[PDB]
């Protein structure tokens, strides 16, 4: 239903940036989560990824995002630990959340998590 | 390969185990803990390891969450009915768990595929190859599909993204005749360690006897396993381990 | 793998938007139904429009619509609104990330 | 040369219902309960002489198809004593081997029998048959409910048996539990003259009850 994110950040590149994903009106383990950027200018990119019932945690694999992904399902809070920042990092991601199994999909949506990476 | 074997048949199929001729721990069976649901209907889930049974069948497969649910004697929908049974009189355990990362793929793996109408229901721990064409519609279908004409199965996607009821959950479920025939199927039967010269109770290979346990020299022959005296007293024992 | 959509389009209200989602190497669904349909309005999050391009429902306006054949999908929106036009987007399924559509957004004159 | 190499047990044998097995090669057994059908005349084959003595190897052949399968196992000079028996569905099995030399007939010898196997295999047999090796005899008893004396020695090797029923004197030593019986009358049995068939008499004519 509703996807609650951690604020903006500013590093450096080569990095560590953590997020949180907070889950608000749904149970945060029947969905399998992830985090999806929005880049400036750019095509949505599913990036960051977590399973239901298992962990997944699978990225494009390409030059891995690598941003390190864990959940507390008490906490129902995603995490999105941006491994191996750079400047291109900058963007809006979004935590998403998919629906029951099918063809998809990606119900709900985070607000944003304006990331800015650069000097 | 009950639990381990990787790929496990759909669950339109499965597989017919027979389990006999052998001592069945269900301790790590009970113990794993990676089990969704250790679910016992007609029996006792840690007096197994206690109990034995002639027969013992295993059957694996693959179902929705949803569905692991629906497996219970006295559980019917469209598993009991048309792809897989249940027994009515359905006594033993069902141990599920999810596959999905494993049997599941970003395409919706549709190798695991239920059955959509064939109009009977199967008996306890059976199955039906049947391919045909259900029939809806009183028309006749030819064996093909058309107007309310249905292929009898139906293909599970298997997302690792699916929610839960939609990943596989791998339940293989027992069986067994209890005792009443040649008993087969046992749990493990725990030896102590062994006193001498003092006292004990004791119990070998089901011989229950109360003594002083010691060191003798008299040698048997080596398919014999008790003494005995004049009185029909059991005196020698032969260690078992 | 990789898709293209229809970039843009302009026009009126009261229309029929077009929209083909472009999937290079894999062609829709081996189960004959993939892709999707998704929106992400200017200045607001990303949004669920249709998966398989055939489907959902409630909570998805009737006027999106639509299907997709092989590589091509197809979100055609019926009777536009200057309103409730904003970019649009379509994830893959069964091959590779999923990614997502390059974007879509159709215009509206007057 | 070991031409006797089968047993093939049954109640039908027809390949329905269970019918056990044993078989022999190379000192490597075989075994099973499933349930198959044969040839007119279950056999072993063999060819003569050559590199492969007996050839034929490649007999093979009883037997139709091994089909819904309840069990399994693998791994004159000569007299071999195999009794074979039921009780509580467990197929049972005692053995020898031991060297004789003669032909024609059962060396007057006594040996007792250790087992082999207990098999719980639930088979219900009321018939069987037999293997050799086609291009040296044998024999069968059966076992009835008798009575012996048996004695043991201080190895608890079966040294000698005694009947009961075979003979008045062998009733004797029944009673006294002894093979040594010195002079005297030692009272055993007693003997209760049979009958004969039966005499049913009842007042005739008989008419007929009205319970109806
Ligand atoms: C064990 O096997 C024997 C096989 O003969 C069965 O004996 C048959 O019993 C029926 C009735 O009990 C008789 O009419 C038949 O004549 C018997 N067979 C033959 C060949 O004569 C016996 O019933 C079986 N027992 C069990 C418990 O299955
Ligand atoms: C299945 O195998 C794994 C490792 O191969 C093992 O840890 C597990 O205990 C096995 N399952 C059971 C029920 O023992
Ligand atoms: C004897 O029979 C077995 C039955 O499995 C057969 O496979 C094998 O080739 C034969 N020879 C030996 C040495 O077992
Ligand atoms: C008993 O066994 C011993 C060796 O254990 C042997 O010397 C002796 O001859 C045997 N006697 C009998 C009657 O078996």
């Amino acid at each position: 239903v509703k996807l609650v994110e951690s604020g903006g950040g500013l590093v450096k590149p080569g990095g560590s940036l953590r997020l949180s994903c907070a889950a608000s009106g749904f149970t945060f383990t029947n969905y399998g989560m992830s985090w999806v950027r929005q880049a400036p200018g750019k095509r949505l990119e599913w990036v960051a990824e977590i399973s239901s019932g298992g962990s997944y945690t699978y990225y494009p694999d390409t030059v891995t995002g690598r941003f390190t992904i864990s959940r507390d399902n008490a906490k129902n809070t995603l995490y999105l630990q941006m491994n191996s920042l750079r400047a291109e990092d900058t963007a809006v991601y979004y935590c998403a959340r998919f629906r029951y199994g099918g063809g998809g999909t990606v119900d709900y949506w985070g607000q944003g998590t304006l990331v800015t990476v650069s000097s | 390969e009950v639990f381990n074997a990787t790929r496990f048949a759909s669950v339109y199929a499965w597989n017919r185990k027979r389990i006999s001729n052998c001592v069945a721990d269900y301790s790590v069976l009970y113990n794993s803990a990676s089990f969704s649901t250790f679910k016992c209907y007609g029996v006792s889930p840690t007096k197994l390891n206690d109990l034995c049974f002639t027969n013992v069948y295993a059957d694996s497969f693959v179902i929705r969450g949803d569905e692991v649910r629906q497996i219970a004697p006295g559980q019917t929908g469209k598993i009991a009915d048309y792809n897989y049974k249940l027994p009515d009189d359905f006594t033993g355990c069902v141990i599920a768990w999810n596959s999905n990362n494993l049997d599941s793929k970003v395409g919706g793996n549709y190798n695991y595929l239920y059955r959509l109408f064939r109009k009977s229901n199967l008996k306890p721990f059976e199955r039906d190859i049947s391919t045909e064409i259900y029939q809806a519609g009183s028309t006749p279908c030819n064996g093909v599909e058309g107007f309310n004409c249905y292929f009898p199965l139906q293909s599970y996607g298997f997302q690792p993204t699916n929610g839960v009821g939609y990943q596989p959950y791998r339940v293989v479920v027992l069986s067994f005749e209890l005792l009443h025939a040649p008993a087969t199927v046992c749990g493990p039967k725990k030896s102590t360690n062994l006193v001498k010269n003092k006292c004990v109770n004791f119990n070998f290979n089901g011989l229950t006897g109360t003594g002083v346990l010691t060191e003798s020299n008299k040698k048997f022959l080596p398919f014999q396993q008790f003494g005995r005296d004049i009185a029909d007293t059991t005196d020698a024992v032969r260690d078992p381990q | 793998i990789v898709l293209t959509q229809s970039p843009t389009l302009s026009l009126s209200p009261g229309e029929r938007a077009t929209l083909s989602c472009r999937a290079s190497e894999s062609v829709d669904n081996y189960g004959i139904s993939f892709m999707n349909w998704f929106q992400q309005k200017p200045g607001q999050a990303p949004r669920l429009l249709i998966y398989a391009a055939s489907n959902q429902g409630s909570g998805i306006p009737s006027r999106f619509s639509g299907s997709g054949s092989g590589t091509d999908f197809s979100l055609t929106i019926s009777s536009l609104e200057p309103e409730d036009f904003a970019v649009y987007f379509c994830q893959q399924s069964k091959e590779v990330p999923r990614i997502f559509g390059q974007g879509t957004k159709v215009e509206i004159l007057k | 040369s070991n031409i006797i190499r089968g047993w093939i047990f049954g109640t039908t044998l027809d390949s329905k219902t269970q019918s056990l097995l044993i078989v022999n090669n190379a000192t490597n057994v075989v075994i099973k309960v499933c349930e198959f059908q044969f040839c007119n005349d279950p056999f072993l084959g063999v060819y003569y002489h050559k590199n492969n003595k007996s050839w034929m190897e490649s007999e093979f052949r009883v037997y139709s198809s091994a089909n819904n399968c309840t069990f399994e196992y693998v791994s004159f000079k000569n007299l071999r004593e195999f009794v074979f028996k039921n009780i509580d569905g467990y197929f049972k099995i005692y053995s020898k081997h031991t060297p004789i030399n003669l032909v024609r007939d059962l060396p007057q010898g006594f040996s007792a029998l250790e087992p082999l196997v207990d098999l719980p295999i639930g088979i219900n047999i009321t018939r069987f048959q037999t293997l050799l090796a086609l291009h040296a005899a044998y024999y069968v008893g059966y076992l009835q409910p008798r009575t012996f004396l048996l004695k043991y020695n201080e190895n608890g090797t079966i040294t000698d048996a005694v009947d009961c029923a075979l003979d008045p004197l062998s009733e004797t030593k029944c009673t006294l539990k002894s093979f040594t019986v010195e002079k005297g009358i030692y009272q055993t049995s007693n003997f209760r003259v049979q009958p004969t068939e039966s005499i049913v008499r009842f007042p005739n004519i008989t008419n007929l009850c009205p319970f109806g």
